[PDB]
């Protein structure tokens, strides 16, 4: 009865955030904005 | 003896190999999905995130 939040990535949006940790943009795959 | 949902041949130890946690919990060809190197790794490194297939995330 522990229970936690994963994040589920589509190959295009797991790409995506490839490209902006590779351009410095964001610090992890998983650092979403607004 | 693992089909790799995409392109449906054997998956061996000596590839780059990925699971669906979405749903359908088949094993595809990181190369089959379009998943590049460095998105793999990533991914793969990161702990709360879980890849999922295209058919999958449609629904
Ligand atoms: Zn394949
Ligand atoms: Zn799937």
């Amino acid at each position: 009865m522990a229970a936690k939040v994963v994040y589920v990535f589509s190959t295009e949006m797991a790409n995506k955030a490839a490209e902006a940790v590779l351009k410095g943009q964001v610090e992890t795959i998983v650092s979403f904005h607004i | 003896v693992y089909p790799c949902g995409i392109c449906t041949n054997e998956v061996n130890d000596d590839q780059d190999a990925i699971l669906c946690e979405a749903s359908c919990q088949k094993w595809f060809h990181r190369i089959c999905t379009g998943m590049t190197e460095t998105a793999y790794g990533l991914l793969t490194a990161e702990a709360s995130a879980v890849w999922g297939c295209d058919t999958c995330m449609a629904d």
